[PDB]
Formats: structure tokens, C-alpha cells, sequence
């Protein structure tokens, strides 16, 4: 299960002309003067610190889940939550032929377990030693405008902290980071072994 | 953070010179702004032939870029009905950036 | 279950004019209009910030509630809670055909538990390997004076607080933030099976 | 059980030149300036606080109470608890025929628990998908002056504090708020199946 | 069991013109009037906190309680404490007719327990489906005068902190305005059934 | 059991002419300049809140004790601690025939638990209806000379805080109000039915 | 918050206007005050011809709009007995505006 993204964003989806308001916009020094491609890797590392938080995408970049065996017998959730349409679940084998299936599973979309939950109770088996290899397209909306707004102030709620001060320097707001993440975190209460 | 109470009407001038090079003020209104008025220890001092009547009246509005009109620039005074407020410096209180001192007098004559 | 919204709010409904009156901006200035691209930014993510801790709505913009199983035989209550005339739950198939169906489905309203009970015993069934997307709008009232004004209260104690501190910094009312919001939250007791 | 509010509160009736006199009057800058309609607008907020908290009305206005089921089989204790005479116990049928019923029911006014308590144990029974419908004007009085005046003072502690800062921000009274509220509210024991 | 009260405070036996003199206002000015309209504003107030947390009642003004079923088989406890002279215990019918009632009841005058005995072993039978309204003038006195002077002290600390301090801003007396409170507020040890 | 005084204090009994000197005499900013009945409106409060917590009288008024039944066989401890000399023991009936009685009862005085202690075992009954009615006149003496002096300074100690201090203001004594009032409190642990 | 204690007869002279330009002060009474008195560090002060003796002595009563009679103005002076407090300034010392502060001198001549 590496599960390395295929593409990462353009850069020109991310709201570095809004970020730019949300750090000094109606008060403030000016514009000011602030290094432009720098606020733009403090985006990535504030959604990226939400990407891993919450477990979701929020730019609906292009992944590949590719993974041995299959976990259940049939349901495979998918870590990276808000998905929408495979592209693929083409299926290599130990040499790589790579012989794609087109049917026998249905994607069940959700927000909470993004599943695979094939038809019945047969999923495509492994070859063996041929890992399966599934793509999807997960996250919210092209644009940044088709997110919750909620999830998007607690970029920039981050975002503008990483901007504020730079080393880990010390400093329980009501709607903060942390509380603003917590109705999209993934909530999981089995250790088990299903 | 200071909780702004007080609504002063911001007051600029405009300047229309005389002959002389000395111009002639107006002090036409301008937008009325919010702000906290702080008092310091006040006293009497020696006007010209007068005993005005001063109070140092740390006031302290929201910022704006310099080339703005909510910037309370020194030109400019304060007035809150009848109390004239003077502006001696603006200062930008907050480590942000979100809020400015200004400096004040209240020179009533007395 | 994914819950997404038909359409987003309109934002001219949102009092932005109003909130600028909250804020303490100014009064008789000819600019006047430097905050209202930013005003909005952090009404729309206090919002979205209320709404995720209350299970409200709060501007009655349409939803699109697409689930594949019935999470019990006959009620499926809704997420979204102050909900009023669904309007279509066009049963899809397993791929393409979108048949909307009167079905006798009655709907429950209420602020706590907005079901959708069947009359017939039994929701219309489900085509296997098929969802059950249902529209339906749900929320207070359409503009911002038909909401309940200690909840609007609440929207404006806490995005007043975005415009104050934009990063996460730390910084007791009697009825805050959150005593206002508690009467909107809603309250569960079952982790059981039904 | 909707509970909507037929009509609001005309804003005419609200003390709003009282409440310009609680804010700064015998001690103060002058009568100041204060946005008038926004003096309003914290009066609406610090009452929605407390109809709230203390589950009353104050005002007098109009309601409509709309709930499928009786949950007793005769008591039907009515949530907003200053009462006063019920406009009409209309019953609507799933279709809507809406035939109203003018006997069988007697309202037990009380500031405690305010009842239907239908005569002798028939209350009028559901048609089956039709919702029961009570209409009734519940609260003090018509003016403001017709409160009890410590409820009316828990108002304007709390619109004040609405007032005299904005955000969310900290700052233990003997009567605070707090305490002029708590003989108010409504003291239940019961969180059982009757 | 309702309890409202038939007349209000005349506003003229209120010692204004003495309070006015414990809150150091000034003593020789011209104007001298300009706190009247809101120095009642705070005695109502305070004491109407006061008739709260004690169940006393201070000016005398009549009350009308109308209640339905008798609490116990013949005592009927009055709620607000210091009582003479139970004017009318009207009986009304199902519907209209109100015939005063002489009834062979009597009253029991305590501070504590302000009992409405019945001396025929059985109170007035009550008509099923009508109330049983009970006009009494319950206080200490008529004017500000016939009071026990340390629960009018108690009206003077409370009163004169509203008129300090105008929001719920926080701020250990030997006998403050709780511990004057305390020997009028009921003391009661039973939840029981009788 | 209503215990109302009869007469309440004349006012000129009262050291309002001492407690000045009380207040600033020796030490201070002149005489200075107090309402003088103001002064005697703090010195009302401060006796009626000792009045209260030790059950004393301290100006020898007289009280009218009309209470219905008899609590014990014979005793009838009496409230107001300091007595001397019942002044009748008057018996009204159901209808105000007033028969008083002047013998079969002798007032056992004592500052811990005075008593009506009837010869033998026979107290005067009570007409059915008709309530027992006892006048007395309870205190110390009828100046302010014949006051202990420790409880005296106590109301010095206490009149003198509420004139120093207005409203409910926070601010340990070895000797304080509450050392001073201990020895006079009743002490009592009968919680029982006699 | 202030603890207010003293009485102190507000005083405001009529200005009977002379010949000259300069007006007569007469000093009539106005009503009295409730306020603290808080001393300063003092010390004595070359008057003219008189070695007067000032102590700072920031008083505070409670306030009122502008034109009320009960504001101090600093034209006014108070006076407890025959201690003449002169006001330097008034200056609205609370922060919600209940109570303001006023400068006193009591120079006597010593």
C-alpha cells in the first residue's frame, strides 16, 4: 500500500490572492510586502498538515492505492476520504501484464468509509505476487472555492501562523485549528482483526 | 486587546492658502471612527495668556494602510461633540498591526 | 451517505452590511468598501463552523443527500436538522435510469429528528449496486432575518473573533460562543445497533 | 414538533429607549452615539439567549405547534411555558383537510408545566400521517412593561455585555445574569419513558 | 397554579428620593432629577430579584392565584410568604359563571407556612374542568416604612450594584446582600408526595 | 404564627449622636459631613441584622406572637430571646370574642430559652379556628445604655461598613461582627419531633 | 473601583465682567459632591513673594455629560470646610465612564 499521489496540485488552484487577503485585509500595515511564492509553501504545508490530520484532500488531486492484499474479503475502505469515480482498478501481475478489470465493483462514495464493496461477494483476487493497483480521484472540488468554508479557515487559520512566526515558538481560541478540524477527523474504534 | 467604546468624529482640514503662504484651515468632517479614550495624569500648563487645561488621552482606533481614509494622520484631530481632541502622533499599538495609538490633549482654556 | 449542497448560499444574503455595523469599522468614510471581499470570507466560515457543531443550516439552501443502504428499515432520519418539503427522492438504479418516486414516504419535521418514515411499512427498496439520492431544502428561513437571532448572535461572536486574530492565538461570557450554540447542538445517547 | 413562531416580535415593542437609558444614563460620556437599530439587534439576542435558557417567551407572541404523535395519552405538556389561551387545536389529515376541533380539551394554564389535558382520557386522536396542530399565544405580556422586572434586568445585563465588546472575550456578580435565570428555567427529573 | 399579580407597585412607595441618598449622587444641585426615571428602574429590579430567591413579597400590592386542583386535601400552602386578609376564593365553573365562596375556609398567618386551611376537613370541591382563583394581598406593609429594615438593606446593596456596574462584570461582606437574604428565603426539606 | 412588632423603635432612641462619634471621633477629616438620618437608616439595618442571626431584640420593643397551636403539651418557647413580663395572653376565637386569661401560665424568663411554662400540665387550650394570641415585651432595655457592650459594638462594627461602603464591594478581624455575635447566637440541635 | 467617602461643596464663581476686559470672580456655591480624595507626593513650592505649601491630590466623583452641572469643569474649584481645592483637570478616569478624575492642589500658605 504505497499509495504516492500521481499528480500534485498546479500550485495555480491554491488561493494565494485570497491568503494574501486573510493575512492583512482591512487592517493592517498595507499590502505590506510579503514574499508571494512563500505563501504559497505555507498553503502546502498547512493543507498538508489538515491532509493528514483529517484524513481527506481538499483540491481533488489524482491518487494510486496500490496494495497487496485485499484487507476484507470485500469491502477495501479507502484511507483518503471524500473520493468520487475510479479512474481504475487495472490489476498487474508478478511480471506486469496489467490487465484492467471494468466491472464486478461498485464504488460506495461517503464521506466517513469510501469504499470498493464489490458485487456479491467475489473481488477481484491477486495474482500472485501481482499487486492489485486501484486510481481514484479523491477530494472536495477542483478549485478551492468548493470546499467547506470551515475546512478552508482552518488552512488559513494555520497557514497564517506558519507565515506569523517561523520557529516553534510558543504562544485555546473557541473555533481554533484543532476545533475546526475535529468534525472531519475519522473516528475509529476497532484494534481488532476485522 | 482594547475594547473600543467611544464614537469620535474624525475631523480633516483642508488647506486653502492665502496670499501670504499661510493657509486657512476648515476642519470639514470626516467619517466618525470608534475608539478607546485612556486617560493620563492631567495638569494645568501655561498657554499664551491663557491656563489651559491639558490631558495626555491615549486614544487608540483600528489601523488602515497609510494611503487610506481611516488612517488618522497628525494633521487631523478628533471630536466628540465639543471636546476637541488634537492628534500629536500615530504609532501602531498592536504587534499585528491591527490597532494605532494616537496621542491627544483635550485643551480646554478654564 | 454524502450530504453535499445543491447550491451554496447566495451571499448577498448573508448581512455583510450588517456585520459591518458588529464590528465597530467606521461610519461615514467614502471608502467604505475595503472589507466587504473579506467581511463575508469569515461570515461564510463562521457559518460553516456553527453549522458543523449544531447540525443546523441556518439559510435554507438545497441539498442532495445521496445514500445506497437505509440506515434502518423504515425512518432514515436526515443529518441536516431544520428541514422543510423534500422535494424529490428519485431512486437511481445500478447505472443511469433516475426514476423519482412518490413511493408514500411521509416526512417528520422537527428540529431534534427530521425523519423521512414510510407510510407503507417499508421505504421504497433499493436497486442493489444502486444509490437513493433525496433533494431536499433544509434550513431556517431564506434570508438572515428569519433565523433564530441568538444563533445569528452566535455567528457574529465568532466571526467578529476571526476578523480580530487571524492566526491562532489565545486569548468566560456568560452566554459566549458556545452557551449560545448548546441549545442547537444535538443531543444522542445511542452508540447501539438500532 | 416544528415549533415555529408565527410571528416575530414587531421590534416596536422592545425597549429600545429604555435600553439606550440601561446603557449610559445618570453616569456616562453623554447619551453618546449608538446605532439605534443596532441596540435592537442586541435586544433580540440577549432575549433569544434567554427564552433559551429559560424556555419562556416575553413577548407575547403567536406560536404553532405542530407534532405528530401525543407522547402522553391525555397530559401533552406544552415546551414554552408562560401561556395563555390556545388560538385553535386545528387537525390537519395527510392530505389537508384541516378540520379544527373546539371541545374535548381544556387548557391547564401554569408558569410550570402548562398542559392540553384533554377531558376525562380521550385526547383527539392523529389521523394516521396527519399531524395534530396547536396554535397558542404564550408569554408575560404585550408591552414590556409587563414582565417580571428581574427577568427583564437578566436582559439588559446581557445586552449590555453584548454591547460593550464585540468578540468573545474573558473578563462572578451576586444576581449576574446567571442568577436572575435560575428560577426560570425548568427544573425536570425525568429522563424516563413516561 | 399560575400566580400573577392583580395590581403592581404604585412606582410612588418606592423611597426614591432615599435611595438616591445612599448612592452618593449629589446634594444641592439644580438639576437633581435626571436619574428618577432610572433609579425605580433598579429598586423593581432588585426587588424583584429579592422576591425570588426569598418568596416574599415587601409592598403589599394584591395577588391572584388561580389554580385547578387542590395540592393536599385541605391545606393549599400559599407561595408568596407574608399574607393577611385572602380576599375571595371565587370559585369559577367549567366555563363562565364565578360564584364567590365563603366555603367555611380559613387562613393561617405565618411567614414560614401561610396556609388556607379548611376548617369543614374538605376545602371547596373544585367544578371538574375549572379553576379555583384566590385574590390575596400579600407583603409586610403598604409603604417602604412598615419593612424589616435589613431585607430593605438588602434591596439598598443589591439595587445600588445594578446602578455601578451595568453589564455582567465580576467584582465577601459579613452580611451582604446573600446573608441578609438568608433568614427569609424557605427553608423546605421535602421532595416527597405529601 | 405572624410575630409582627407592635410598635417599632421611636428613633430617638437610637445613639445616632454616639455613633457619629463612632464614626469619625478623634481620628478622621473634621465631623465631617453625614445625612444624619442616613445614619439612622445604617443603624436600623445593622440592628435588624443582628436582630436576626442572634434572635435578640436589643431595644426592649413589644411584639404580638398569635400563632395557632401549641407545639408541646406545655412549654411554648418563645422566639425573641431577652423577655420580660407577658403583657396578656389574650385568647381570640373563631369569630373575635378576644377572652383574655390572666392566670394559669408563668413566663419562665432567660436569655437561652424562654418560656410560657403553664402550672402543672394544663396550658390554656385553643378554640377550634380561634387562635391564641401572646403580647410581649422582649429586649434588653429601653435606652441604648443597657445594652451589652459587645453586642453593641457589633452593630458599631456593622453600621459603620454599610456606611462605608455602598454596594456589595469585596475588601479577618479577631474580634470582628461574627466573634462579636457568637455568643448570643442560639444554639440549638433539636431537629426532632420535639 | 473608587471608594468614595468625602463631601466636597463643588464651587463655581459667576464672572461679573469689569471695564477692562477682566472679569470679577465671586466664588458662589454650587452643590456638593460625593468623591475620594487620593494625597500625591508633596512638597512645598515657590509661590511669588510666599513659600506655598501643594500636594497633588487626585480627587474622583462620578460623572455626567458635558453640559450637566454636576461635571467639575476646571474652571470650578471644590472646597471641604476652608480647604480650597483648585481643578487642574478633569479627565473621565473609568473605563466604561462612571467616574472621573479630577487635580487638585490645596496650596496653603504655610
Amino acid at each position: 500500500m504505497m499509495l504516492n499521489e500521481v499528480t500534485a496540485v498546479p500550485g495555480t488552484a491554491l488561493p494565494v490572492a485570497e491568503f494574501r487577503d486573510h493575512l492583512r485585509l482591512g487592517t493592517g500595515f498595507a499590502d505590506l510586502g510579503a514574499e508571494d511564492a512563500a505563501l504559497l509553501s505555507y498553503l502546502r504545508a498547512a493543507i498538508a498538515a489538515i491532509e493528514g490530520r483529517t484524513a481527506k484532500a481538499l483540491i481533488s488531486r489524482g491518487f494510486r492505492l496500490a496494495l497487496t492484499a485485499w484487507r476484507w474479503g470485500d469491502m477495501q475502505t479507502l484511507p483518503i476520504a471524500p473520493v468520487a469515480t475510479v479512474t481504475a482498478l487495472r490489476l498487474v501481475d508478478a511480471a506486469g501484464v496489467e490487465t484492467p478489470v471494468a466491472a464486478g465493483w461498485r464504488l460506495v462514495p461517503d464521506m466517513a468509509r469510501p469504499r470498493i464493496e464489490a458485487l456479491g461477494a467475489m473481488l477481484p483476487m491477486i495474482p500472485t505476487g501481482g499487486r492489485v493497483e486501484i486510481d481514484f480521484t479523491a477530494g472536495f472540488g477542483a478549485s478551492w472555492s468548493a470546499l467547506p468554508v470551515d475546512l478552508a479557515q482552518a488552512v488559513f487559520l494555520l497557514a497564517a501562523q506558519y507565515y506569523e512566526l517561523r520557529h516553534d515558538g510558543a504562544a485555546a481560541m473557541p473555533f481554533g485549528v484543532m476545533a475546526l478540524i475535529e468534525r472531519w477527523r475519522t473516528v475509529r474504534v476497532l484494534g481488532g482483526r476485522p | 486587546r482594547p475594547r473600543l467604546n467611544r464614537l469620535l468624529v474624525l475631523e480633516e482640514a483642508v488647506r486653502v492658502a492665502d496670499g501670504a503662504g499661510g493657509h486657512r484651515l476648515d476642519w470639514q468632517a470626516k467619517g466618525e471612527v470608534w475608539a478607546e479614550v485612556t486617560a493620563g495624569s492631567g495638569s494645568e500648563r501655561a498657554g499664551e495668556f491663557v491656563t489651559l487645561a491639558s490631558v495626555p488621552f491615549t486614544i487608540v482606533v483600528r489601523a488602515a494602510p497609510v494611503g487610506a481614509a481611516r488612517r488618522p494622520r497628525p494633521e487631523q484631530r478628533f471630536r466628540e461633540g465639543a471636546r476637541i481632541f488634537r492628534i500629536l502622533a500615530v504609532a501602531e499599538r498592536d504587534r499585528e498591526g491591527h490597532y494605532l495609538s494616537c496621542f491627544a490633549r483635550e485643551e480646554v482654556v478654564a
